[PDB]
């Protein structure tokens, strides 16, 4: 308030380099002047930070140091910025807190740097397959798999889904079909662009057609990416095989990858059918490819059809009549027993004891 | 491409055939100009493609 | 001058080949990046050449 | 406005004390249908005629009755198990039986959005297909751990009585429609 | 409130919302001006 | 030194790898007649799953163990039934007729 | 990026806030005064509801200058450079 009039119209008006508030009222200033530092007097306070003034970094175990530099080293070597390590190292302080995680094993504390690393990244919307975290981690999916969980339901973070389209980039990137390089000639050479989209289309396609939820996200990329590139030059290219691909292209084959193409290309067949020309032509399999393409320029009303003539696995849609068959309820308790007949045929007999003291003498 | 005030500039530099004789200076202030000392010339020019 | 407006800096990704022993077996590595280092503008490998 | 669907359960596992020391030896020795190995478990399996069941009995007197169908049949088969004990020579007793957990399971017959669910109940659920194909959805006011699939079948667990189960599903199935 | 942008080589009026990842259809341009204001600027000729 | 003991490897790809999850136990199908004599095994010893595997050389007992647990799970009247049925331990003629099974599985390798 | 305040008596931005647009950064094409603000920034004081502070860009300058361009990128930190052009 003004000490003056009172009143509450106190703002802070800069008249000619002179930071002042000043009542607009009756203009009585109530403060004025503001100490600011100069830059040699600026170029002399050093810089410390709060990991030293405030006393952390001192109640810290080698154990914990430890944990953190391995934190920092895969961040480098993945070449996330200065702000994912600072996430990284902030989660994993946040785990290392509890005292299940911090008197753990050793595979445990570095599924618990991977683990960290994974929730960094993905909090960003950063696509990274926990395939190769594992691998540059030194551990394995089973055991990784395990602690994830444990830790999940241990801290109750956020954990923001694996975005498609990005992991469809990221692994489309790998691939070295963009540059002629001495092995592969230049007819499997095709165009970044065009093929990272018709891969993403392809990958929609999969998801809005249940064939992505429940199963592997990686083998569906690398089934649509195939068809693309088969498809942008069907004619060379209707001999070559997934494995034959996956050594051209130096990548490790997944398995489920050839199951994920053959229901994709039964989707596409189904898209053929009910297109006019395409099911006059009586296509397939093989034939499909070349017109690829063209299922992906209306594909909406195609799948919409699709769906009005779900996708489940194949263990499931074989005529399942009986469903859950209801078993018959067997409440018999009788009085509070049976007999002792049954006690005596569990007994084991003189004879028996005898044998099995024989075989395991 | 060319600034707003080179522009402006430009067209300043450009002389208009109206006789002075018939109009009157503008008495000061008064940014919305009236009929007897006011002349507006609307210049709309859009380019495309051929 | 994408990289003058986004205030970043104009490297190439430095890669090596490399051969080392795990367990006592040979791994070869084709194509490793190891670091960046900043091209110089109108030089053999810039894209202004 | 009832779900229409019922859930089956198919285990039910309760732990029992037995208020006296055994003999783990004379009770894997005197008995056919016995499993017991001191170096690798400390607990006897015992397996009878009830439906499904088996009892993981200890020396200090507890042992966990699991895979009957309902409490009434887990009753039985513990007081069943405790009377085998008896007879095979120690003074077992069968005193502080409570249910401890019962897994179930369900099917709603239409497929389920995981990325839709997760999204709308992240706070409440996790999805990570990676690793496993069904979305775990953890809920408080059914008490209960859910294990969701695409296909429309939910397991449920973390339960005390059929009646935790019956509600938690009556609930969950209106958000699994929407 | 529809936010409008133009792209630097597709130069095309794309809109965006709050908080999304600065890009453009049909190319993966990340250069995004924002276009001329509309409203009433007055210059003098001196 | 190594004087060309090993021979390069051309893998592991910079770019990115991915996960297996399943690793080791790739276990080994059942047949007729080893059904037939682990049903009269079971008659003949129990549950006890130590026994079970010291008499089977081999098969592992972990696979014994998935085979018993399938069978609960699946046929439960004929573990009854085997429960019910009782034979006293042979030791001569169960090597013998693992020394039949031997034989049985070197035919079907042949043929 | 906070928007322009509108003052509820006028129901237009105040002198300060003018030359903002919807979304809080000034447009080109209008004309600069001495301490106006070009970006409306409020940035979080905890690093539990978030407490955002006001911090924005005012322009220190005895002239007039006009905005040129407002060129938006996006880093691969997610963050968001904003470089106005002015021209005198
Ligand atoms: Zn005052
Ligand atoms: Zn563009």
């Amino acid at each position: 308030r003004c000490p003056d009039c009172g009143s509450t119209e106190l703002v802070e008006d800069s008249h000619y380099s002179q930071s002042q508030l000043v009542c607009s009222d009756c203009g009585c200033v109530v403060t004025e002047g503001v100490l600011t530092t100069t830059f040699s007097d600026e170029g002399n306070l050093r810089e410390v930070t709060y990991s030293r003034s405030t006393g952390e970094n001192e109640q810290v175990s080698r154990s914990q140091q430890r944990g953190l530099r391995r934190v920092r080293d895969l961040c480098r070597v993945l070449q996330l910025p200065p702000t994912f390590e600072d996430t990284a190292v902030a989660y994993y302080q946040q785990a290392y807190r509890h005292s299940g995680i911090r008197a753990a094993r050793l595979q445990k504390k570095e599924v618990l740097v991977g683990c960290c690393v994974l929730i960094t990244c993905r909090q960003h919307n950063w696509p990274l397959t926990m395939g190769a975290i594992c691998t540059l981690l030194y551990a394995d999916l089973d055991v990784f798999s395990s602690t994830y969980m444990q830790i999940v339901k241990l801290l109750g973070l956020d954990v923001p889904s694996l975005c498609l389209a990005e992991l469809v980039k990221t692994y489309c990137s790998s691939f070295k079909l963009f540059q002629a390089s001495p092995s592969v000639p230049a007819k499997y050479v095709e165009d970044k662009e065009k093929m990272l989209s018709r891969t993403m289309q392809l990958v929609e396609l999969a998801n809005e057609t249940w064939l992505v939820t429940g199963r592997h996200p990686l083998p569906v990329i690398t089934a649509a990416t195939f068809l693309a590139w088969q498809s942008l030059q069907p004619a060379d290219r209707l001999s070559c095989s997934l494995a034959r691909f996956c050594k051209l292209a130096n990548v490790d084959l997944p398995y489920p990858a050839s199951s994920r193409l053959q229901e994709l290309l039964a989707v596409l067949l189904r898209m053929a059918e009910q297109l006019a020309w395409l099911r006059v032509l009586r296509l397939d399999k093989r034939s499909v490819v070349k017109h690829i393409g063209d299922l992906l320029q209306h594909r909406q009303s195609l799948v919409r059809s699709a769906f009005r003539d779900l996708l489940l696995p194949p263990c499931m849609l074989k005529s399942p009549k009986r469903i859950c068959p209801v078993p018959p309820v067997s409440t018999v308790t009788g009085d509070e027993n049976i007999s002792d007949s049954e006690i005596e045929q569990y007994l084991r007999t003189p004879q028996e004891v005898r044998d099995f003291q024989r075989a395991q003498a | 491409i060319v600034q707003d005030e080179i522009l402006a500039h430009r067209l300043g530099l450009i002389p208009i055939h109206a006789d002075p004789r018939l109009f009157e200076y503008r008495n000061q202030g008064d940014e919305e100009g009236t009929e007897i000392d006011t002349l507006q010339f609307r210049l709309q020019v859009r380019c495309t493609r051929n | 001058h994408e990289c003058r407006l986004r205030d970043m800096t104009y490297s190439a990704p430095i890669t090596v080949d490399i051969e080392y022993t795990r367990g006592s077996q040979r791994i070869i590595r084709n194509a490793l990046p190891i670091g960046r280092m900043p091209i110089m503008l109108r030089s053999s490998n810039c894209v202004l050449t | 406005e009832s779900s229409g669907i019922v859930p089956q359960l198919q285990n039910i596992v309760s732990t029992v004390n037995l208020g006296c020391k055994l003999d783990l030896k004379t009770i894997a020795l005197r008995a056919r249908n016995a499993e017991y190995n001191p170096k690798r478990f400390a607990a006897v399996i015992m397996r009878i005629r009830e439906p499904r069941t088996t009892a993981l009995i200890f020396s200090s007197g507890k042992m966990v009755c699991t895979g009957a169908k309902s409490e009434e049949q887990s009753r039985l088969a513990a007081r069943k198990y405790a009377r085998v004990v008896q007879k095979l020579g120690f003074p077992a007793k069968f005193l502080d039986f409570k249910i401890q957990n019962m897994v179930g399971s369900c099917d709603v017959k239409f497929p389920i959005r995981l990325e839709g669910l997760v999204l709308t109940h992240q706070q409440f659920s996790s999805y990570e297909p990676e690793l496993f194909p069904g979305l775990i959805y953890r809920m408080i006011k059914p008490r209960i751990v859910l294990l969701i699939f695409v296909s429309g079948k939910v397991v449920l667990t973390g339960a005390k009585v059929r009646a935790e189960i019956y509600e938690a599903f009556e609930n969950i199935y209106p958000i699994l429609k929407g | 409130q529809p936010m409008i942008y133009i792209c630097g080589e597709c130069h095309t009026e794309n809109e965006i919302k709050s908080r999304d990842p600065i890009r453009c259809r049909e190319c993966g341009y990340r250069i995004m001006y924002k276009k001329r204001t509309k409203r009433l600027v007055v210059f003098d000729a001196r | 030194c190594v004087v060309e003991e090993n021979d390069p490897i051309f893998e592991r790809g910079s770019t990115t790898t991915y996960s297996s999850f399943r690793k080791n136990y790739y276990s080994k199908p059942w047949s007729n007649k080893e059904t037939d004599m682990f049903f009269l095994a079971i008659s003949m010893v129990g549950t006890d799953f130590s026994m079970i595997g010291q008499l089977f050389p081999h098969r592992a007992r972990i696979e014994i163990k998935n085979k018993f647990k399938r069978e609960e799970k699946t046929n439960g009247w004929r573990i009854d039934k085997a429960f019910q049925e009782k034979r006293p331990f042979d030791f001569d003629f169960f090597a013998h007729l693992l020394q039949k099974v031997l034989a049985e599985e070197e035919k079907r390798k042949q043929k | 990026v906070m928007g322009p305040m509108l003052d509820a008596a006028t129901r237009k931005p105040i002198w300060r806030h003018e030359i903002l647009d919807a979304d809080g950064i000034c447009s080109p094409g209008e004309k600069v005064e001495n301490k106006q603000v070009l970006v409306n920034k409020s940035m979080p004081t905890v690093t539990q509801q978030p407490q955002y502070k006001d911090v924005p860009i005012t322009y220190k300058g005895a002239t007039d200058s006009y905005i040129e361009k407002v060129m938006i990128s996006s880093n691969a930190e997610d963050a968001f450079l904003i470089k106005m052009l002015l021209r005198q």
